[PDB]
């Protein structure tokens, strides 16, 4: 992703 | 405009549609007064006009000088009941009228004065149009296509047995005895019973009778179209499936088949379906033994004869075969159940293996195979499908065969090939049969109006005279409605694979997308369930009830592999031998099919041969004016002759025009000059170079005032020879 | 005519096939590998990249990266390759010949749409393109119109119910739990009996573990003291290199996670609490419906037993007066294709498409206002 | 009309009166009409006599003074040829058409008047010289 979690 | 004093006029009534009219007034401009009983008349922005007795008798509805649908209902009237006379020409088309009673005028005597002979020459009989298809083939190396039209009873059959006699007995002459052998195999594996009548060829029927180099009949060779596969699974009421499955069961009770446990065709839900178990027409037994000497006849051995029944005893056996359903996706034959387990043994499977592939279909891609359940609905709609397809099959199997005894030794130069199809038709309900039905029809009107027009221009062209204003309708933008994406058709098939699809969301989306877009569609008002198609006939209305359990078929490849497997009999497996086509649906295969048909066609140029059923309830050689006008429509007669009223309908030929009147050199100027002081207005007619080209009332406004001059002249004689003789003889009763 | 491109992009796999085909005619995975080592030979072919099928042929060779986590294209150097080797080499079809259809998971962050346009029009000159949410495709595939339709693949679990052809968008749930963490959590697991598996490509070889042994526990603390207490449970399974393997009451403890994500350490609940609740977020009217209607799709679904335990533990958590079912249909790992499939065939479909005249005019903005 | 046309006249129709009071009957008006030189068609005589009925037209009589303006007022050849051109261009009429048009169309005829006049004018085929005949019965 961009926050939250790696993608 | 003109109404003399007691110049006649049909007039409406519902009843019978038109009566004649004594008119014992001159009209001037809104009601008259007229006689048949007398009654005043009110008007509106008009009554038509009669033809003097002069021309009415007249072979020619082209002829006539007042064009309406009066005028040609009371000649073929007065032509069927008071003349004993059976044909009529339409412009380029012949009009045949049933007379239901067997007649000396069909005969070989007559068949030779026929020949060598055009259509202006002698009176209008169907031998005339076969001779100008011969002529035309000797003439332009063309193959000639001759179309034969109407409803159910109108005897396109015998109408075509009598177009092929007429051939083969000119030619020099087998060809006749297999022909005419063959018609009960095919009527009984194609012909169909209605509500309506009795005798109904539901698939679309060719003949080729192909030709020499020197002009003789080498052969014939059958072709068949159009195909209405849905009536084998599904029947409306008072209506039966093709005749071969009540003979079979007539049938049962003889000894050869007492394997096949074939049962009462009430027992069989394919044929208990329509309710109409038994019928005038014959005992079923009593056909099948003709159709079983006509394969005899025709190169069908027993051996064949034997594995059609096993297969038709198949198909009658499959209805009967019905799912438990477990689940909501999820269909069962119960552990015996007894039909399949016979079907097997008449086709000699494993009942393991049907069951199994009956209720789950295969899926398949390289790396995994699947198996799934199904609904019992998809159950059924396969086992329907698969109906379907083994009938089909075993149909294009015998017209094959039929076909291998048929042909020639030899390569034809050319062929002239004579066709069967059911006519325009309308229903006091319909259903995607007769959607199928009226959609062919306008589609083969298309070719009918190009044809039409085109032998119009060259008419025009070859003696010349301007050509704007030669028009024709066009029913191009409604077949377009119908074929095109987002088309009535196209939506249909659509809703077959959408996920869940039913009648009433199918007219939904039909009256989103056309509902006040589409000139041509309508709703009734009354209704959300039926549509209304503007056709060329007629405005039309289909329920949609039960279009998609007609429209779909699937078969699931698996399920014909296990019979394409079986050793039993040759038959079975042979059939199939011959993927994209089991994805296809009924009405994609119908539009196909007719594809090919207007191309075999369209490479041929037309002869139209119209027939009408004059009567109902079969009472011989007498005639009814309620059905003839309905007929009539439904086969474009009226709007040939609408279109012709409009422009120079008539034809004359100089020579016959003085023939006719010396009532005022070179004959051309002579006539010219006549008509010029007769008539007032060039555009109110024009001058070919054989011919002259009136305008629709012109003829009858110069018979009228041709008639009134030797009135005059009549009178002044009789004055005058009254005058001298009279008075002598009472001098001479004087002396 | 012309018959659409139908194209579907897990995060484990592609599949592509075209438009009323029964099934997808390629399917491989979405991986991508580079060399870690000296080419040795001279005339040796060189390559710079395999892509797919070739990378699992090659794996002890190389580094195999994915381009998509969590439903994210994270390089799209890659996953150009990814496409373009599809179009050229699996399907033998160019793109400017056919128009095609593209899969994404619902919340996925909005620029990934735009993206994935972009390459279609300016890289492959499509002449047109739709996008399709999977939940939605997975009622095509079986069949109804009515459903809370469930599905976990290698990328993103999410729940979309769907009532009457109506999405309700508000109730949609979203899980990051896949079938790539419960192959990391059996990593871990299976140190515990001392087996270690360290590469990039190793991964691959214990997701052929978890393939073919795992299986769902009914009840998942009974079955833990039967397999304490009796070995029958214990399963073993051979290595590339012929080593044997063998696997125990652990087997099952990878799918038991996306019950109890706890133990991976998430927030939020299993997949069995979120359905309920996502029910829940409905109106009451509705649920009698979506109670009977729950669709399971994606490959993590195939977990032998998911349906039975699914079925018990909502069972228990409903409303007692309401019956429960549940619809698993056995090639569902396919079925967000098969229904990529029915949708692109349907012919009122066709006016949906953006046309290369369109996106021209529009900009790659356009995917949000006309396609969700 | 002067009086030696009324004289002749007046003779003329008492040789008519076959009842001796001076008068002659209405249908006997139009005999009279055509034996005085006039040729009015049976409609302009009917109208002169006022379209009378069959009952007085054979036996209401009418004195030659009430005659005479009816006369005065009836007063009041290419044509012919057309007329026998129709029933024709080689001057001849079939025999069987012109008793037929004479006895069926029109103010018919009997088939013993035509007979009559048509007595030595038609030739060996059937066939009457038209325009002889015509300038026979117009002289
Ligand atoms: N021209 C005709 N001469 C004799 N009988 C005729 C004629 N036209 C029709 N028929 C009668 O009507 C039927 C015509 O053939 P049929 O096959 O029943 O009609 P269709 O070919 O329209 O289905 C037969 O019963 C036949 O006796
Ligand atoms: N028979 C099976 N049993 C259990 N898990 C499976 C099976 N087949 C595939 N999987 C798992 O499914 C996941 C891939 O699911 P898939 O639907 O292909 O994801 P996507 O299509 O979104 O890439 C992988 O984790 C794979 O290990
Ligand atoms: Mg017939
Ligand atoms: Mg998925």
């Amino acid at each position: 992703w961009x926050a939250x979690c790696p993608a | 405009e003109l109404y003399t004093k007691y110049a006649r006029v049909w007039i409406p009534d519902p009843e019978e549609v038109w009566k004649s009219a004594e008119l014992l007034k001159d009209y001037k401009p809104k009601v008259l007064q007229l006689r048949l009983k007398d009654l005043e008349y009110c008007l509106d922005p008009l009554p038509p006009l009669r033809n003097p007795d002069i021309l009415v008798g007249e072979n020619d509805l082209t002829a006539l000088s007042y064009l309406h649908e009066p005028a040609v209902l009371h000649n073929l009237k007065v032509r069927f009941i008071d003349s004993k006379l059976i044909y009529t020409y339409c412009g380029i088309v012949l009009v045949a009228i049933n007379p239901y009673e067997q007649l000396p005028i069909y005969g070989e005597d007559i068949i030779n004065a026929y020949s060598g002979q055009n259509m202006g020459d002698m009176d209008p009989h169907i031998f005339a149009v076969a001779e100008e298809a011969y002529k035309q083939m000797a003439r332009d190396e063309r193959n000639q296509s001759i179309i034969v039209s109407g409803e159910s009873g109108a005897g396109k059959t015998v109408s075509a047995k009598y177009a092929m006699r007429y051939f083969a007995t000119v030619s020099g002459s087998n060809v006749e005895e297999k022909v005419l052998a063959s018609n009960p195999i095919m009527e009984s594996i194609g012909n169909a019973k209605t509500t309506r009548n009795d005798n109904s060829s539901r698939f679309g029927k060719y003949i080729e009778i192909g030709f020499d180099k020197r002009y003789r009949i080498i052969g014939a060779n059958m072709r068949t179209y159009l195909l209405e596969k849905s009536r084998v699974v599904f029947q409306a009421e008072e209506e039966r499936n093709y005749h071969i499955f009540y003979q079979l069961c007539a049938s049962a009770a003889l000894p050869e088949f007492k394997t096949l446990r074939l049962g009462n065709a009430n027992y069989f839900h394919y044929t208990k379906q329509g309710g109409s178990p038994v019928i005038d027409g014959i005992d079923d037994a009593k056909e099948m033994v003709n159709t079983r000497q006509a394969c005899t006849l025709l190169g069908i051995s027993d051996s064949y004869q034997m594995g059609i029944f096993r297969i038709l005893a198949g198909i009658l056996h499959l209805g009967n075969v019905e799912f438990a359903s477990r689940d909501s996706d999820s269909c069962a034959i119960p552990p015996k159940h007894d039909p399949l387990t016979i079907f097997c043994d008449l086709m000699g499977v494993d009942y393991e293996e049907m069951a199994h592939w009956l209720c789950h279909r295969k899926l398949a891609t390289a790396t995994e195979t699947y198996i799934k359940p199904i609904s019992k609905l998809h159950a059924i709609n396969a086992r329907d499908a698969l109906a379907k397809h083994i009938y089909a099959n075993l149909f294009n199997w015998i017209v094959d065969h039929v076909n291998k005894a048929l042909h020639s030794t030899v390569k034809q130069h050319s062929f002239i090939g004579v066709l069967d199809i059911y006519g325009f038709e309308t229903f006091e309900i319909n259903s995607f049969e007769q959607f199928c039905i009226n959609y062919a029809n306008e589609k083969l009107q298309q070719q009918f109006n190009m044809h039409v027009f085109k032998l119009e221009q060259e008419e025009y062209m070859k003696e010349q005279i301007p050509w704007t204003l030669i028009d024709f309708y066009d029913n191009q933008p409604c077949i377009n409605l119908i074929e095109a994406k987002m088309g009535v058709l196209d939506l249909l098939d659509e809703e077959c694979k959408m996920p869940k699809g039913s009648d009433d969301t199918w007219a939904q989306k039909l009256y989103n997308t056309h509902l006040n877009k589409c000139a041509l569609f309508e709703k009734p008002r009354l209704s959300n369930k039926a549509f209304i198609i503007k056709h060329f006939a007629d405005k039309v209305e289909y329920q949609c009830e039960g279009f998609l359990e007609k429209n779909k078929d699937t078969v699931y490849e698996e399920q014909i592999k296990v019979l394409k497997s079986s050793k039993k009999f040759k038959l079975l497996p042979e059939l199939f031998q011959d993927s994209k086509e089991h994805k296809k649906t009924v009405g994609h295969q119908f539009r196909n099919s007719l594809h090919l048909l207007m191309e075999t066609l369209n490479a041929t140029t037309p002869h139209y041969v119209r027939c009408i059923k004059p009567n109902d309830f079969k009472f011989p050689f007498t005639f009814d004016e309620k059905r003839a006008v309905q007929q009539l429509r439904a086969c474009g007669v009226l709007e040939t002759i609408r279109i012709s009223a409009a422009g120079f309908p008539s034809r004359w030929t100089y020579q016959e025009f003085f023939s006719r009147y010396r009532v005022l050199s070179d004959r051309k100027q002579t006539c010219k000059n006549v008509l010029e002081k007769l008539i007032l207005d060039k555009d109110k007619y024009q001058f070919g170079k054989t011919k002259i080209f009136f305008r629709a009332g012109q003829v009858a406004y110069l018979e009228k005032i041709r008639a009134d001059k030797l009135r005059a002249a009549c009178i002044r004689i009789q004055k005058t020879i009254r005058g001298w003789l009279m008075r002598k003889k009472y001098m001479r009763m004087r002396r | 005519e012309t018959t659409a491109l139908v194209c579907d992009n897990g995060s484990g796999l592609v599949k592509a096939g075209f438009a009323g085909d029964d099934a997808p005619r390629a399917v491989f995975p979405s991986i991508v590998g580079r060399p870690r080592h000296q080419g040795v030979m001279v005339g040796m072919g060189q390559k710079d990249s395999y892509v797919g099928d070739e990378a699992q042929s090659k794996r002890g060779i190389l580094t195999l990266k994915y381009p998509i986590e969590h439903g994210i294209i994270t390089n799209w150097d890659d996953m150009e390759k990814i496409w373009h080797h599809t179009f050229y080499n699996e399907l033998r079809v160019a793109p400017e010949e056919h128009p095609t259809l593209l899969t994404e998971a619902p919340l996925n962050p909005k620029a990934n749409r735009e993206k994935m346009t972009q390459i279609m029009f300016e890289t492959f000159n499509v002449p047109a393109m739709y996008v399709a949410i999977q939940a939605v495709l997975s009622l095509y595939a079986s069949g109804r119109t009515t459903g809370i339709v469930l599905d976990s693949g290698d990328g993103v679990t999410h729940n979309v119910p769907i009532y009457e052809g109506y999405a309700l968008p508000h109730a949609i749930m979203r899980l990051d739990l896949a079938g790539r963490d419960l192959t990391d959590y059996l990593m871990k697991i299976l140190t515990e009996r001392g087996y270690s598996f360290v590469t990039t490509a190793e991964r691959e070889i214990v997701r052929d573990i978890k393939e073919k042994l795992c299986y769902v526990a009914l009840d998942f603390e009974n079955e833990m003291a039967t397999a304490a207490s009796s070995s029958s449970l214990e399963k073993s399974y051979e290595l590339p290199d012929g080593q044997v393997i063998t696997i125990g009451n652990e087997r099952f403890r990878c799918p038991e996670t996306l019950f109890q994500p706890s133990f991976i350490g998430m927030e939020s609940a299993g997949i069995h609490e979120t359905t309920y609740n996502s029910i829940m977020k409905c109106d009451i009217d509705i649920r009698k419906d979506l109670y009977a209607n729950n669709v399971m799709s994606g490959g993590t679904t195939m977990y032998p037993g998911i349906a039975d335990r699914m079925q018990k533990e909502i069972t228990a958590l409903a409303p007692s007066t309401m019956k429960i079912k549940i619809i698993a249909p056995p090639e569902r790992k396919y079925s967000v294709w098969i229904g990529g499939s029915i949708l692109a065939s349907l012919s009122t479909f066709q006016q949906m498409w953006i046309t290369k005249q369109e996106y021209d005019e529009a900009g790659p903005s356009i995917v949000h206002r006309k396609c969700f | 009309f002067n009086k030696d046309q009324l004289e002749e006249f007046k003779e003329a129709f008492e040789l008519f009166d076959r009842v001796g009071d001076g008068k002659i009957l209405y249908s006997q008006c139009g005999d009279v009409m055509r034996a005085l030189g006039q040729n009015p068609t049976n409609a302009e005589v009917l109208k002169v006599l006022g379209n009378p009925k069959s009952d007085e037209l054979k036996s209401r009589r009418v004195d030659f003074e009430t005659f005479l303006p009816m006369l005065q007022a009836v007063a009041k050849y290419e044509d012919y040829l057309e007329g026998f051109r129709v029933f024709d261009g080689n001057g001849k009429v079939m025999g069987a058409e012109l008793r037929h048009v004479l006895t069926t169309l029109g103010e018919k005829m009997t088939e013993e008047e035509v007979e009559t006049v048509l007595a030595g004018h038609e030739d060996s085929n059937g066939c009457i010289n038209y325009e002889a005949f015509l300038k026979h019965i117009l002289s």
